[PDB]
């Protein structure tokens, strides 16, 4: 009736990796299985047809197996451009639909900052906006801290998660969401980001 | 080649319906049964429903069983989703696609409740630009609901150093966000650096020029 | 260190839709010790040599071994339709190849005969529509899809085997037919040799 899959995965580079998928019998069994990749914002594609085969363009370097109960993906030579979600689908005769995997997402193992400070057309519209911008960090983790003048902000903060750019760095961003008013009438403000324990701070002024 | 191209997506009220449209070309249309599936924002995959490459047999998941109805013109080549009695799980990503080849999706968010213009502010350089180096420029497209918002440079002419971040979702319930692009300090007086910001869902077309206060 | 082409020589060797793949790496080759064994017929490569395949270092070496009547030579080649080539064994274009098809001599016993050759006529997918048939070639590298229905070895010279396929498989029907000939006196087998090369990991190297 599902198709349990492992959540994630993970290995080095040249490794090589084994992701499951379980099922039932009137689903997995009797029906053939099938493996497809989701890289970070694009749509699917076709990995692996007919339990084991491989369109044309898949690389060898993928391989299906098919058990009784059971199905899985090797991925022998792995690489970083292979950091994706992987999905399993196999079909419910009874209940007459295809059945989707919880997915597997498989994880291939300084930040550079600017600062912008609200707009006077923000301002003219009667809004003030910080945005703060990282990019090209890794690994993909840091954490970020706002200051009105000298002291802490934690109203009206906001801070993306990071995310892998094309060059498999990563990219985050944070806004601070302040009146007019706040913005004039302080001498600066200010966004610190720590990464990897070190600290980067840019400061801004009315 | 074989491509694959999904319309009908937008803002559509819950109970409402919508019936999405699938434009194939390139091969044989008639001779492959096509599949329908959507992806809720940031969720997994799920199968919605099912047509013989005829029109003939018909399946669906019990999500959607009774509400969505699919149907095909094998003389249209197109596919269609007519999609009833919307839902606030119906808001996701549907795609097209007869396995082995595959689209980009067309969004569909629930109803919703008003909205909207986004508004957008320039993110402008500093005159402290690093003497000989590096600088950086954006666009800020505030206060809006749903998703997406599209923001290219230059009519898409420059594409090194741009980043575009995920959209936030404010506490007023409008998203805002933001694109920036890293270009050398040399060429900020010299060159020109537009952002063509869209909002499809209402309609709204921005070039923005971005320069130094 | 070595590699071993010992399996080739124990038993009974598959039909050309079944061929048997030895991957090698991180070893070391003699690719005319081997030969020496068997009345090599044919030899023919591309994007190599006979010699130049005996004596390089390759960073993946891959044996596919068969039984293959020589009387099918010509059907080898992806040129022309051939349902060897778009239903049963096809190498990749991309990386260098080989194809040797030789005669087992009498003195070479440990390779056992089977009843005859046996291959894939046809693997078609009739589509839905009930009328139109839709090929469906091997890729490289791949068996057939076709493999499932057909037994390692053709009953009789014409059998069908179809399978109906679930909606996941596309629905409709897959279609295959299969063809025999009659045993030679001494086995006949077919090799096809692929190779890789990289950077830093051409390991498969011969024996010096």
């Amino acid at each position: 009736s599902v198709l349990t899959q492992s959540p994630s995965a993970s290995g080095t580079p040249g490794q090589r990796v084994t992701i499951s998928c379980s099922g039932s019998s009137s689903n997995i069994g009797n029906n053939y299985v099938y493996w497809y990749q989701q890289l970070p914002g694009t749509a699917p594609k076709l990995l692996i047809y007919w339990n084991d085969q491989r369109p044309s363009g898949v690389p060898d370097r993928f391989s299906g197996s098919k058990s009784g109960t059971s199905a899985s993906l090797a991925i022998s030579g792995l690489r970083s451009e292979d950091e994706a979600d992987y999905y399993c689908a196999a079909w419910d005769d009874s209940l007459s639909g295809a059945v989707f995997g919880g997915g597997t997402q498989l994880t291939v193992l300084a930040p550079s900052v600017t600062l912008f400070p609200p707009s006077s057309e923000e301002l003219q519209a009667n809004k003030a906006t910080l945005v703060c911008l990282i990019s090209d960090f890794y690994p993909g983790a840091v954490t970020v801290a706002w200051k009105a003048d000298s002291s802490p902000v934690k109203a009206g903060v906001e801070t993306t998660t990071p995310s892998k750019q094309s060059n498999n760095k990563y990219a985050a961003s944070s806004y601070l969401s302040l009146t007019p008013e706040q913005w004039k009438s302080h001498r600066s403000y200010s966004c610190q980001v720590t990464h990897e324990g070190s600290t980067v701070e840019k400061t801004v002024a009315p | 080649g074989v491509q694959l191209v999904e319309s009908g997506g937008g803002l559509v009220q819950p109970g409402r319906s919508l019936r999405l449209s699938c434009a194939a070309s390139g091969f044989t249309f008639s001779n492959y049964a096509m599949y329908w599936v959507r992806q809720a924002p940031g969720k997994g995959l799920e199968w919605v429903a099912l047509i013989s490459y005829d029109i003939s047999t018909d399946y669906y998941a019990d999500s959607v069983k009774g509400r969505f109805t699919i149907s095909r013109d094998n003389s249209k080549n197109t596919i269609y989703l007519q999609m009833n009695n919307l839902r606030t799980e119906d808001t996701a990503l549907y795609y097209c696609a007869g396995n082995d080849y595959w689209g980009q999706g067309t969004l569909v968010t629930v109803s919703s409740a008003s909205t909207k213009g986004p508004s957008v502010f320039p993110l402008a350089p500093s005159s402290k630009s690093t003497s000989g180096g590096t600088a950086a420029l954006g666009c800020l497209v505030k206060d809006y609901f749903p998703e997406p918002v599209t923001v290219s440079w230059n009519s898409g002419a420059l594409t090194s150093g741009v980043h575009t971040f995920p959209a936030v979702l404010q506490s007023s319930g409008l998203y805002s966000l933001s694109s920036v692009v890293t270009v050398p300090s040399s060429s900020l007086g010299t060159q020109t650096y537009i952002c063509n910001v869209n909002h499809k869902p209402s309609n709204t077309k921005v070039d923005k020029k971005v320069e130094p206060k | 260190v070595e590699c071993d082409f010992s399996p080739l020589l124990s038993g009974t060797p598959p039909q050309v839709y079944n061929f048997k793949r030895l991957v090698f790496t991180n070893c070391n080759y003699n690719l005319t010790k081997l030969l020496s064994l068997f009345s090599v017929n044919d030899f023919t490569c591309s994007q190599i040599s006979p010699a130049a395949i005996a004596s390089n270092c390759y960073s993946s070496l891959i044996l596919d071994y068969f039984s293959y009547p020589l009387s099918m030579k010509s059907d080898l080649s992806v040129s022309s339709a051939g349902p060897i080539s778009q239903f049963n064994y096809k190498q990749s274009f991309s990386n260098p190849t080989c194809l040797i098809l030789a005669t087992v001599p009498h003195n070479l016993t440990t390779i056992t005969k089977p009843l005859k050759y046996s291959y894939i006529n046809k693997c078609s997918r009739l589509l839905s529509d009930d009328r139109t048939e839709v090929p469906q070639l091997v890729n490289a590298n791949q068996y057939s899809p076709c493999v499932s229905i057909v037994p390692s070895t053709v009953w009789e010279d014409g059998d069908y085997y179809r399978k109906q396929l679930s909606p996941l498989e596309g629905g409709g029907w897959l279609v295959a037919s299969g063809s025999t000939v009659a045993m030679t006196e001494q086995l006949q087998m077919g090799f096809g040799i692929t190779v890789q090369y990289g950077t830093d990991t051409n390991s498969v190297c011969p024996k010096l």
